[PDB]
């Protein structure tokens, strides 16, 4: 479903994100927790105050799992298989919540890369993030 | 239906928003990222790719028109259903747009504001806009809730 | 708000529904077919497999309460927003369920009805009944959207 | 995707339908049209009332296609490729409508096989009709 054009744009734009992924990952979480209050019942063990160390720390982890995803686009189901388990079977995270992070994530990348966030790149990234979500919700047992 | 302090931040921000190009960008992006919505606008001519869509004068015109009614409901935040009731009937009864799409246009709207306004599109400020878009979306869904 | 012939066809039907067995199955089904909803009911016990859920007394016990309030939702149909107002409080402010699952349960309800009442549950009577579940769902997710 | 367990369950269910397949896809269609009016607009060239030759007709097409899928569970991408193209690219069906015809089908099945529509079978079908959906909406560029 990811065309050649999509593979490149994600690669290109994520490469653009560079050493800032961590910071963006925390920004996407923030705006998620802030825009959609439900998402918080999954982190009642976090300090969710603006600027939290824990959030920043979780920002990186999410950011890192996306870098890893961007690198191994050919095999996502097998790159993120562990994550599918944790999130779906162990944490029982509602799938709709995946739509939402994806969104804040796109709001965040839009924010920080206006010149590089073109309709066609937006398009490709959305497809990327919906795919990472599809994989994450696949193991519902 | 948004605590006073929330209408304040939103309406105050909204004056800085050039409605003409946010409109155009919003609507074009919807048709590119969500290719099935194209079915509704095929009377606008060539939408075969994102250059034809983004440059198509008629998408550009409809963008302003859409955000103009948006920017109008912004002055009636306590009565969204009221304002959009008419436009509900068009979209729901004459056009047959599935309500999930109103929410998709709100979300893309949000993304564009982000792109135009930088770190001024603060996390707190977005939260308020998320409440503004779901509200409009419901208003519009109305004529069959 | 409802052709008072629909309203009648719905009540007319409702009054022969074995509400407690319809209640136990719908809930059991939701937790099986959509497991992430199990997160809210792991205080109910062993939910490992299809039988374990269908035989779980606490489950069966609760779905009866769920179909009870759907039941008394039936006798107050043009008011609804308010019949459900404080259960919205509950789910959407204490328990924190995404509104999507009210629609999901409402659709499990429908399928259980058809399985129970076979060829009585005609395309018509269903359409009428979807408007209802859609209504119970929209009215529940009030404390937010 | 589907465990060997899901597959037997789908295989046997559709199996037990036998030659009322076109009968039930017709009904599925009907129930969808009445329940969710917005879906009618993809058939402006149909007569949408009961017993309509046209619906009966279209029901045999859908059902036949689902039969082919049941035949080929391990490769739907392949087997459905030509239908993904028509529904996504040519016909522009809103993906949400795939969720609705699926619901229609379950109701339909539930309603002719109350005996055989166990919660286990129920789950397995639902997961199956979702894969079908995912494939019918993938060729979306
Ligand atoms: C693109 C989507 C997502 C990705 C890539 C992702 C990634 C990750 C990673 C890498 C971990 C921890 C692995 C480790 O520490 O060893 C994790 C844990 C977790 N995730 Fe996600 N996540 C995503 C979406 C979500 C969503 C939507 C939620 C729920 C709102 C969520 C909730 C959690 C929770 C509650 C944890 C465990 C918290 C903890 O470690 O204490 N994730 N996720
Ligand atoms: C926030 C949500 C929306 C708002 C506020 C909105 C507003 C409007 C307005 C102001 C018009 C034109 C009526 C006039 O000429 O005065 C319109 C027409 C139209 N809208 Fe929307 N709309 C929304 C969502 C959508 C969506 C999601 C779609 C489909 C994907 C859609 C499809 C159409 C179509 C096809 C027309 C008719 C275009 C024409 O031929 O003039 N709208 N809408
Ligand atoms: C038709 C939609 C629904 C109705 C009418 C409904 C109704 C009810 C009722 C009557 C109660 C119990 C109040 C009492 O015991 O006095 C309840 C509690 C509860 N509901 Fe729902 N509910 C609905 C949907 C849902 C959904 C979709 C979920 C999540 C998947 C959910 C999760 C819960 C939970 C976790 C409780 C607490 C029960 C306990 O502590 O054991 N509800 N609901
Ligand atoms: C799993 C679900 C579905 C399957 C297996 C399926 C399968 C088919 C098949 C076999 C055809 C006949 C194509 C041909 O004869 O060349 C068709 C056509 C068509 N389908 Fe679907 N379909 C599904 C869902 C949908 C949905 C949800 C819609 C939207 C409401 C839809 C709309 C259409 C339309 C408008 C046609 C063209 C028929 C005509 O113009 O004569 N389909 N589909």
């Amino acid at each position: 479903v990811l065309s050649a054009a999509d593979k490149s744009n994600v690669k290109a734009a994520w490469g653009k994100v560079g050493g800032n992924a961590g910071a963006y990952g925390a920004e996407a979480l923030e705006r998620m927790f802030l825009s959609f209050p439900t998402t918080k019942t999954y982190f009642p063990h976090f300090d969710l105050s603006h600027g939290s160390a824990q959030v920043k720390g979780h920002g990186e982890k999410v950011a890192a799992a996306l870098t890893k995803a961007v690198g191994h686009l050919d095999d996502l189901p097998g790159t993120l298989s562990d994550l599918s388990d944790l999130h779906a079977h162990k944490l029982r995270v509602d799938p709709v919540n995946f739509k939402l992070l994806s969104h804040s994530l796109l709001v965040t990348l839009a924010c920080h890369l206006p010149n590089d966030f073109t309709p066609a790149v937006h398009a490709s990234l959305d497809k990327f993030l919906a795919n990472v979500s599809t994989v994450l919700t696949s193991k519902y047992r | 239906m948004l605590t006073a302090e929330e209408k304040a931040a939103v309406t105050g921000f909204w004056g800085k928003v050039k409605v003409d190009e946010v409109g155009a960008e919003a609507l074009g992006r919807l048709l590119v990222v969500y290719p099935w919505t194209q079915r509704f606008f095929e009377h606008f001519g060539d939408l075969s790719n994102a250059d034809a869509v983004m440059n198509n004068p008629k998408v550009k015109a409809h963008g302003k028109k859409v955000l103009d009614s948006f920017s109008n409901g912004m002055k009636h935040l306590d009565d969204l259903k009221g304002t959009f009731a008419q436009l509900s009937e068009l979209h729901c009864d004459k056009l047959h747009v599935d309500p999930e799409n109103f929410r998709l246009l709100g979300n893309v709207l949000v993304v564009v504001l982000a792109r135009h306004h930088g770190n001024e599109f603060t996390p707190v400020l977005q939260a308020d806009f998320q409440k503004v878009v779901a509200g409009v979306a419901n208003a519009l869904a109305h004529k069959y809730h």
